[PDB]
């Protein structure tokens, strides 16, 4: 039967990107095709493999990460970047395989009164590896004195709202964005696309 | 990216009024993203306002932020003398932005400058060169006109005036004006005056001394 | 208790190399966004760099591939290594730690190191003293014939504040800076109380401290 | 033997469209993805677009996206790109590429030989062709000033004359149209004896002047 | 976007020697790199691609190595047909393929002394208002080349513009066309038109001139 994209594309509710949900897919015929022109994608870039070529590959598992960001920070999925969310958020490998997706959901992620659920880490002393996530609510120790799960001075709680509202600019507007990563292992293959 | 002008570029008003400070921009910004740096004369600036409303630690209640959108509001009620700065809007979009910064005077009542003539000192003299300083002290405008008379001849073109910015306690202004000369040219006079005009005086204020006395 | 301590500002020469020094007493450098603001002599305020706590660099377009930030845990103590300088580089550069962001402005701030591309070359001052005329009387100090700024000044080691005016360099037509500070006492003061004017020429490491009399 | 020949390049006023071409042959191209690469005048290659093999799946390149379209009929064997809203910043030799399809990532095995699209409101004007009198050999030519667009063939004695002739690629001036040169250096002996004619054609505008060139 | 960056901007080398070019990208693009030679006006033309792999009908002189970030284009023995501008492109990023800035290989000669030949501006010309110096730089090598408009003793600074023809198929020298264009009225406004010469075959600066 058919690989389920859409459980991942078409959700309702998108995941942080602190918190970026993950959606293991296998044993199953993808029809890449559909998907990729589905909706419309504000970006869309493939690393190591062509889109229009998956529909010939087979791989051991493929990976659909979700989550959102905002408008300016969508640059920042992709390998060989650095900032607070590739950094701190989410990571991609330099060596990586796959494509990245992204469109925006001012309509969707954004309130009249601004949606501040959706949270991104803003402190962590050490960057992210990839593919790694951190849903921690320790809270960051900016100085000499330990805080001991009191927020103060030099004392941070680590996430940060982004606080969507539909009239900024689209640099500050919501984006989801869906990355779809293709493992390959000596493994026998289990998703072919088709 | 966004980018924020702030107007207008100098504010005049008189202690106990209402300052107003627009930071606008023909995008909306996320009111999270603003925030307001005062920087006095000879100082680094300080956060007073972050997440365009909320007051940072020990900044006075009198300053206030305010607006959303594309109309930001720094709001300095009972404006004091010691306001006296610069007050800059930020924000990160992809960098940290600063704003063009309005600057913040604050008027007071005319003012006469106390005057004072210093002669050059036997050290320099015997360096061989005098300098002869003015002093025009806690005035009120900045408009001022020192004159120079050696032996009751008007100088031209050896002097160089300095003004401080408004004093941070009674806003008023201060004046040097430095005449040089060789010292063989100071030897071959007398009498050394600085004429000074203000709104302040009736009438012109001469301070003078005699060389070798 | 909290500080940023700024040092390595002066004169530099155009297309030479300087390294800035803030250290901090207070917070963690290694452990916060730490960045550098400039600001040129009459103008705005400009951000420079960022380093991370992840190690992770940025800079402003107008310094990319010239300067380089970095720190040192050791010693608690951020740096910026400026090289191919020019005249557009001439600031007092801050170090500030945050980002001007959400959750991470601008505090604190250090106090600022004045960088001067120059050709010229560096000069101490000379101090002499603006003796009081033989209510209320005027003293100061002249501090001539330096390069570059700043240089700063006291009265009787920082006891001394009231009535105290520190007037802006002038530049001379012959390349060096010259200033005046001034202080009004009661003139009653001036054969009880000794006054003494203390000068620091930062780039030249000169403390010159001159007793203004009655002459 | 993989051919490729593009058409309907030429010139177009900014904001207008224009549409190319490129017919395939003697390999299966329902099958392969399909590629469109531009060349600036005296730059570099540009890749601006990429269609699936059945024209289900398409990419551009940012500087285009919006702005062009690619299709393909697999009946006829043809590649196409609508060029909407055309700018300055578009004026190149446009290639099609038939894609490799022999790795996971997209690369160019064959080519079309290009066409020119020259993107700009000055119309085609016809060039003034002015001669060039001498004054130990000597050298003499002609100044093709003042057309548009690109190109402009020049011979000498109707392709007779071929050792000794230097044609300069041609400049944009000031004025939107472009200047070229065309020198020949002959040996001093014949020169009232042997005639030299020039002999420039520009298509665009349909107009061949003929000019003699005598000291 | 990916930055390739070729090295050397350009090269001369004879028949028969051994050519290597540099291509550096800004990340690490694992093993897809292509390299593409390009004529004067023609099509470019695979030569290898995935950094390796030599394209069908490509003669066995061409060969790529590389990976990561540093790569390189050899040619054992170059041959006439070989001389060209050569492109390598990364295709790690499938949807923003990016091309280097190009390599273009020349001949190497001996060094060739320009002969300077100046034009005036002809009777037919000068009554539409535009007048135009010409100044001729002829059979030199290498290509490098300072022309520069003196007009009474005035360095005509932003009033000309310069053309260089390809490598001679005879002698493989260049060519250099110097076209000072002005107004009328700027025209009788001087009276000295010379035209200066620097290259690499001159003992000094070789000055052409004439008088209206
Ligand atoms: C996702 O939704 C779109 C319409 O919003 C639909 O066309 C598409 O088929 C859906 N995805 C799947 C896998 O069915
Ligand atoms: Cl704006
Ligand atoms: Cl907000
Ligand atoms: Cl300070
Ligand atoms: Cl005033
Ligand atoms: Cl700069
Ligand atoms: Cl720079
Ligand atoms: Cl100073």
């Amino acid at each position: 039967n058919l690989c389920p994209f859409g459980e991942v594309f078409n959700a309702t509710r998108f995941a942080s990107v602190y918190a970026w949900n993950r959606k293991r897919i296998s044993n199953c015929v993808a029809d890449y095709s559909v998907l990729y022109n589905s909706a419309s994608f504000s970006t869309f870039k493939c690393y190591g493999v062509s889109p229009t070529k998956l529909n010939d590959l087979c791989f051991t598992n493929v990976y659909a990460d979700s989550f959102v960001i905002r408008g300016d920070e969508v640059r920042q999925i992709a390998p060989g970047q650095t900032g607070t969310i590739a950094d701190y958020n989410y990571k991609l490998p330099d060596d990586f395989t796959g494509c990245v997706i992204a469109w925006n959901s001012n309509n969707l992620d954004s309130k009249v009164g601004g949606n501040y659920n959706y949270l991104y880490r803003l402190f962590r002393k050490s960057n992210l590896k990839p593919f790694e996530r951190d849903i921690s609510t320790e809270i960051y120790q900016a100085g000499s004195t330990p805080c001991n799960g009191v927020e103060g001075f030099n004392c941070y709680f680590p996430l940060q709202s982004y606080g969507f509202q539909p009239t900024n600019g689209v640099g500050y507007q919501p984006y989801r964005v869906v990355v779809l990563s293709f493992e390959l292992l000596h493994a026998p293959a289990t998703v072919c696309g088709k | 990216d966004v980018v924020m002008t702030q107007s207008p570029g100098t504010l005049s008003l008189s202690p106990g009024e209402r300052a107003t400070l627009s930071c606008r921009a023909s995008q909306s910004v996320p009111s999270s993203y603003l925030a307001w740096y005062q920087q006095k004369p000879g100082q680094a600036p300080r956060l007073l306002i972050y997440g365009a409303s909320t007051r940072a630690t020990g900044i006075p209640d009198r300053f206030s932020g305010s607006g959303s959108g594309t109309d930001f509001t720094l709001t300095i009620s009972r404006l004091e003398p010691e306001d006296f700065a610069v007050y800059y809007c930020q924000h990160y979009d992809t960098s940290p932005r600063f704003g063009g910064g309005t600057k913040v005077d604050i008027k007071r009542t005319v003012a006469a400058p106390s005057v004072f003539i210093f002669p050059p000192s036997d050290e320099q003299l015997k360096s061989g060169t005098a300098s002869v300083v003015c002093l025009l002290n806690n005035f009120y405008p900045r408009e001022a006109k020192v004159q120079w008379k050696v032996d009751n001849a008007l100088q031209s073109g050896n002097s160089q005036e300095s003004v401080t910015e408004q004093d941070s306690k009674d806003s008023t202004y201060s004046l040097s004006s430095t005449l040089t000369l060789s010292k063989a040219d100071y030897e071959k006079h007398k009498v050394y005056a600085c004429e000074v005009t203000h709104q302040g005086l009736s009438s012109p204020v001469t301070k003078s001394f005699n060389r070798g006395e | 208790e909290v500080q940023l301590v700024e040092s390595g500002g002066g004169l530099i020469q155009p297309g030479g190399s300087l390294r800035l020094s803030c250290a901090a007493s207070g917070l963690t450098v290694s452990s916060n966004y730490m960045s550098w603001v400039r600001q040129a002599p009459g103008k705005g305020l400009e951000w420079v760099s960022v380093i991370y706590s992840g190690g992770s660099t940025f800079y402003a377009d107008s310094v990319k591939g010239r300067f380089t930030i970095s720190r040192d845990n050791s010693k608690n103590t951020l740096y910026l290594q400026m090289n191919s300088l020019g005249a557009e580089d001439t600031a007092v550069y801050y170090c500030a730690r945050g980002e001007g962001s959400p959750g991470n402005w601008f505090d604190p701030w250090g106090q600022g190191t004045l960088v001067t591309v120059s050709s010229a070359s560096t000069k101490g001052p000379s101090v002499f003293p603006l003796a009081p005329s033989s209510g209320t009387a005027a003293l100061g100090c002249l501090v001539k014939d330096y390069f570059p700024e700043p240089v700063t000044v006291s009265w009787n080691s920082g006891a001394l504040t009231s009535g105290v005016h520190t007037f802006p360099a002038v530049l001379q037509s012959s390349g060096l800076y010259s200033l005046s500070s001034v202080v009004t006492v009661p003139s009653s003061s001036l054969g009880t109380q000794t006054y003494i004017c203390n000068v620091n020429h930062k780039p030249s490491n000169t403390k010159v401290d001159k007793k203004v009399e009655p002459k």
